């Protein structure tokens, strides 16, 4: 009897805009059952969270400069 | 830098422990292999006349063996976390779901079979066996067409790495729709249909008893509200609140973190009670009789 | 009348039998019960593959 | 009036008679024997349909055959050890109360409130059981029928009487009379010559088939008497009533020597059998339970396992190897 | 008294097909299942078919499936065997004959007087020796009948049967089940023999019971005849 | 592992077994009926305007039913051992005569008589009818004297027909197991020719109780 389990996307947001390089740190997530579209969430030192939206017209200019961050120092 | 410190994202909810739930389920089995065994004794002990709803009710004690089924395939995992398989989960869903269903038409056809041993008793074809075995091979084709249907999509899937190999729904590219669809077909095919055909066989039924002066007026009355109530309480529950699940995902429901957790884990309880009402749904409908209640004093005072 | 005459000279007839002591009767049917006492199975039940039920 | 005198004066005589041939009762001379121990029996073929309740059912020489009667209006002879059918006779009347199988295996019987024994060929060449004779010399209905060989035949009736047929020509041979009230039990002994039956007088009495008198009586009891049985020896036979008591007495003696009771049975007896040994005694009571009992210390060896509704017949076979017993549930049970 | 007569006998060119009846009268018909046996112009008995009452079981012989087809009509009481596709060996007289099972019963009971039909042109085996016995009125003889594979099953009976076909009448039946009289016949006969060896003894004979004497095997399917031994006076 | 005739044996217990099955179907739809009362009491007039050893019985068919009566008057015995084989029933007719009163008391041996029926051992779950003949003359003859000859405590006027509730209550009182049977009542005469449709309502209730109690499980 596992009907019981579900699952939602992990993100509950009015997210944007962010300052890019004073968000700390990521971990990666991507689209799947649970969640068929694309979602993104990130973190802070301060202990509390900051989900990013998978779609606006900012996130098409964070992805390499976050990335960036990852592949260098 | 230019933003504040603080948001609302709801990572972590208030979630059901899984031992928890399966040791009510275990109760569940207890309860269950139980009423049947005792129930089938007895069938066996005066199997040279039993009617079309002893036969019925007969067809409803296999569950203890889909159950068992399904509960194995959910141990055998937990046990054994590598065990899992893509296919073995559609084995222990489509039992479950079996399990869920195979009562509900099998009392509609009790329901059936009381209203024609009501309306036309000079006759002698309700009381055959073979009327029961014919509602009972239609009751199981409903059954096991409703079970596969819901079966269609369930594999393993992939949760958050350290938590991953969990069995949940991969349809796809289509999954949420699929999930909408399963959820309305179950409702509309094993609780909104079979109530109204139980609830137009029993309107039947009381309307030719009414005219009949006896006193086993109270008693019919009784038993009628009474199953009908029973099935209604147990059964709602868990579609209502599957329907505030699909607003919850449709965008109906305004969101909150502790809503979705009250939905949750009101989900989780819900399947458990209905489960507990498909384990006790044979005792409920002998005990009730008197011959079986008769039978049932050899074996209480031995 | 008769009717009755006969019935009385005819009703002292079971009172000319033999009698005897009960405790012969008893032995009696103690040793009748002990004799055949090794012929059927309901006290001294038959093995397995002599009882044809 | 001196015949009631007289009467009376003999009832007196024969009391003291019978006190004087008592010496020391069974239950003192028996006392150092060895107790039968505990008698489970287990249920092990249940013979499946008839529709209505069971009323009588009855053995065969061959202890393998048996005929059932039952309300449904059927005599069904059942094949005991493969739980088969080999013939279902319909009946003309659904009272059917008694049943009886000839001692050859050619004939059957049957009787009830219709006041009339019919008799059945089972070897016809037709090849289908048809009525031979039937008997309508009987005022009342029939209670039961026992063969004494396939042209003889002795019934008991409710008119107080019981008669032997010649099954040839059809007519009564003998007729036996003194009964005060209806007859309900009947037995032949080992040896044919002897017969006896029981009435609701509260007095079974002793018949001889040829002679047509009545050898002994007895009283035994304060109520009816529903069922009687032979003790196999040939010298002594048990008897069941309503006061919840089985009584056993012995011919040679003209007394009773034994008392069957305990202080929690207070329903009456139906049937009472013995074993081939003659050390245990079925008797099937009112409340759907049979009881045995070691026939020669009065104590209670077993129980066998209730039916569903009262045991209305009870029979053991010629060699001692089962004990049918047929109940109200439509079901018969084979014990050993 | 009982009698069962049947027709439809004659002669049929090769290849073609015909069709006989068993009419049945004096007795319940719907009650036995019936047989159907065949006799070579000087050979002896073969089992052809077998229908049961209710028609829920059918049997045939190896030799005849595929051609032959057997059914009853109760309500009239008269059988049917329909044959197609014959051959020239299949010529031979048919009987038609009848019988019960129950517990104490006497199959095989009764034989039918029988029709001729002539064409223009791993199971038991039963060996019978001795074909020719020589034999006196007033002399005590008997006749030997052996079975390949014991015949003593489980249940403690052992299924052989014996036969007597008088000149110019159908058999009749004589001991069932080795150790039973059938119904009607003179005691003069007895049988007796372990589950492997038969044998019938005549303990003082007489002219009326002289010809041929078979055995048949019943405990299963197909049944299995002997070649007869004849009596000469 | 059987044998050849073995198999043999067992169809024909199976065909046995089927045709005892059918005429068992065949006689669940014969309502038995038995006849009881003091006397006669004209209960023969309804057979004979319908004009359709042992003890006597009588066959009669109305609107795809059939219907077998049987009369307790042949009994010749105690009823002890006479009624108890009537225990399959489905339904007891009883009949009183309302000008039978004062005849030159007979009312409490019927009393009694109805209380040991409906109260019976035997009569456990059996619905009972009551048939009450002469109604045109007793409606006269009661001017004469009300029942007050055996009964105290007579209530009501004298109008003829709360005598007639209070007679019926009298004999319905009796039902102090009420708790598990049903009664029914009826008036008739002679010439009303209309007990018949009574009958049927009566055994329509008796049949549906049984099938509702027997194979509804209620």
């Amino acid at each position: 009897a596992s009907v019981a389990t579900e699952l939602r996307c992990q993100c509950l947001q009015t997210l944007q805009g962010i300052h890019p390089k004073c968000i700390q740190s990521v971990n990666v997530k991507s689209p799947g059952p649970h969640c068929a579209q694309t979602e993104v969430i990130a973190t802070l030192k301060n202990g509390r969270k900051a989900c990013l939206n998978p779609a606006s017209p900012i996130v098409k200019k964070i992805i390499e400069k976050m990335l960036n961050s990852d592949k260098s120092n | 830098c230019n933003f504040s410190l603080e948001v609302s994202v709801c990572e972590m909810t208030t979630v059901v422990p899984y031992t928890w739930n399966v040791g009510i389920l275990s109760l569940i089995f207890l309860i269950n292999v139980l009423g049947n065994g005792l129930v089938t004794y007895i069938f066996c002990k005066h199997r040279s006349r039993a009617g079309a709803i002893d036969i019925l009710l007969l067809g409803i004690c296999l569950n203890s063996l889909c159950l068992s089924i399904s509960l194995l395939a959910e141990v055998l995992m937990f046990l054994f976390p590598n065990i899992i398989s893509t296919g073995l989960c559609r084995l222990e869903i489509f039992f479950y779901y079996l399990y869920v269903y195979l009562d509900i038409f099998s009392v509609v056809c009790v329901s059936l079979v009381r209203y024609l041993l009501v309306a036309y008793s000079t006759r002698s074809w309700p009381k055959k066996q073979s009327l029961g075995w014919v509602l009972t091979s239609a009751a199981w084709l409903i059954a096991l067409v409703l079970s596969g249907d819901a079966c269609r999509h369930r594999s393993r899937v992939v949760d958050p790495v350290s938590k991953q190999a969990m069995c949940y729904e991969n349809a796809g590219n289509m999954t949420a729709d699929w999930r909408l669809h399963v959820r309305t077909v179950s409702v509309t095919a094993g609780f909104l249909l079979p109530l109204a055909l139980l609830i137009l066989f029993y309107a039947l039924t009381w309307c030719v008893v009414r005219r009949t002066k006896l006193q086993a007026r109270r008693k019919v009355r009784g038993v009628i509200v009474a199953v009908v109530v029973l099935f209604f309480v147990f059964c709602f529950p868990y579609h209502v609140l599957n329907l505030l699940d699909t607003l919850l995902r449709r965008r109906w429901i305004r969101d909150s973190c502790y809503t979705r957790g009250l939905i949750n884990v009101g989900l989780a309880v819900t399947s458990l009670l209905q489960a507990l009402y498909s384990a006790v749904v044979p005792l409920i409908y002998s005990c009730l009789g008197s011959l079986f209640r008769q039978r049932m004093y050899g074996l209480f005072q031995s | 009348i008769a009717q009755a005459r006969k019935l009385v000279e005819q009703l002292k007839m079971e009172a000319n039998i033999d009698r005897i002591k009960v405790s012969k009767a008893a032995a009696d049917l103690m040793a009748y019960c002990e004799a055949h006492a090794k012929e059927d199975p309901l006290l001294t039940p038959v093995p397995a593959s002599e009882n044809p039920f | 009036d001196q015949l009631r005198q007289e009467a009376e004066q003999l009832k007196n005589q024969i009391r003291d008679a019978r006190k004087a041939c008592a010496d020391a009762t069974l239950s003192q001379i028996t006392n150092n024997i060895d107790p039968v121990g505990r008698i489970q029996m287990r249920t092990r073929r249940t013979l499946r349909g008839h529709l209505a309740k069971i009323y009588a059912m009855h053995w065969g020489t061959d202890s393998r055959l048996l005929v059932s009667a039952s309300q449904d209006g059927k005599l069904i002879i059942w094949d005991s050890y493969t739980t088969n059918k080999v013939h279902a006779i319909p009946l003309r009347s659904s009272w059917v109360m008694t049943c009886a199988y000839a001692p050859s295996g050619n004939y059957v019987a049957c009787g009830g409130l219709d006041n009339i024994c019919s008799i059945y060929n089972l070897k016809t060449r037709e090849g289908n059981v048809r009525v031979s004779r039937e008997l309508a010399g009987h005022t009342g209905y029939l209670s039961c029928c026992r063969f004494l060989d396939d042209n003889q035949i002795v019934t008991s009736s409710g008119d107080t009487t019981c008669a032997l047929w010649d099954i040839e020509t059809g007519q009564q041979t003998t007729t036996f009379t003194g009964h005060t009230g209806d007859v309900m039990s009947l037995s032949l002994a080992p040896d044919t010559r002897l017969f006896v039956s029981g009435a609701c007088d509260a007095s079974a009495k002793l018949w001889d088939v040829r002679e047509g008198m009545c050898r002994q009586t007895f009283t035994g009891h304060e109520s009816d008497i529903n069922a009687i049985c032979f003790f196999p020896n040939g010298n002594a036979f048990a008897t069941g009533s309503d006061d919840a008591t089985c009584r056993l007495f012995d011919l040679r003696a003209d007394q009773e020597l034994m008392t069957y009771s305990h202080d929690n049975i207070i329903c009456g007896i139906t049937s009472v059998s013995f074993s081939k040994s003659g050390r245990l005694l079925l008797a099937g009571y009112d409340d759907f339970n049979c009881n045995v009992w070691d026939a020669l210390k009065a104590d209670r060896a077993g129980v066998l396992a209730g039916h569903d509704n009262r045991v209305s017949c009870l029979g053991v076979t010629d060699d001692g190897m089962a004990v049918a017993t047929g109940s109200w549930d439509s079901f018969l049970k084979i014990w050993n | 008294d009982v009698q069962l007569v049947e027709s439809g006998g004659g002669l049929v060119q090769p290849g073609g097909s015909r069709k006989l009846s068993c009419s049945a009268s004096g007795f319940a018909f719907s009650s036995f299942g019936m047989h159907w046996v065949r006799q070579a112009p000087e050979k002896g008995l073969e089992w052809v078919a077998y229908i049961s009452s209710g028609s829920g079981t059918i049997y045939y012989a190896d030799t005849v499936k595929g051609r032959f087809t057997i059914s009853r009509d109760d309500p009239k009481n008269t059988l049917f065997l329909q044959m197609t596709s014959l051959r020239s060996e299949d010529t031979a007289m048919y009987y038609c004959v009848r019988s019960i099972y129950y517990y104490g019963s006497s199959p095989f009971d009764f034989w039918g007087q029988g029709t001729t039909l002539t064409v223009s042109s791993s199971d038991i085996v039963m060996t019978q020796a001795t074909s020719s016995v020589p034999v006196t009125p007033g002399e005590s003889v008997s006749i030997s009948c052996r079975s390949s594979k014991s015949l003593l099953h489980s249940n403690g009976n052992t299924y052989l049967y014996w036969f007597l076909q008088r000149p110019g009448q159908s058999p009749q039946l004589l001991i069932y089940r080795m150790s039973n009289l059938a119904s009607g016949v003179p005691d003069r006969f007895s049988g007796s023999g372990s589950g492997t060896a038969f044998t019938l003894t005549i303990s003082r004979l007489e002219a009326e019971d002289v010809g041929v004497y078979y055995c048949m095997q019943h405990l299963e399917y197909p049944l299995t005849f002997g070649a007869g031994t004849k009596l000469e006076l | 592992t059987l044998s050849a005739e073995d198999k043999a044996a067992v169809e024909r217990s199976k065909m046995i077994d089927r045709n005892l099955r059918e005429d068992g179907e065949k006689a669940a739809r014969e309502v038995k009926l038995l006849l009881l009362g003091a006397g006669e009491s004209g209960k023969s007039t309804i057979v004979k305007q319908m004009k359709i050893t042992g003890i006597v019985e009588t066959h009669f068919t109305f609107k795809d039913l059939h219907f077998k009566m049987f009369d307790v008057g042949g009994q010749r015995s105690e009823r002890k051992k006479w009624i108890h084989c009537f225990e399959g029933v489905t339904a007891i007719i009883f009949c009183v005569a309302l000008s039978d009163y004062d005849l030159v008391n007979r009312m409490h041996e019927s009393m009694k008589l109805f209380d040991s029926i409906c109260n019976n051992k035997w009569f456990t779950d059996t619905s009972i009818i009551l048939f009450l003949n002469k109604k045109d003359l007793f409606e006269e003859k009661i001017k004469k004297s009300p029942l007050t000859i055996c009964y105290p405590e007579y209530a009501g006027s004298n109008t003829y027909e709360e005598a007639a509730a209070y007679i019926q209550c009298q004999f319905e009182d009796l039902n102090k197991r009420k708790d598990t049977k049903e009664i029914y009542t009826h008036f008739t005469c002679a010439t009303d020719t209309k007990n018949v449709q009574f009958v049927f309502d009566a055994v329509t209730d008796v049949i549906i109780k049984n099938n509702l109690k027997d194979c509804g499980l209620f």
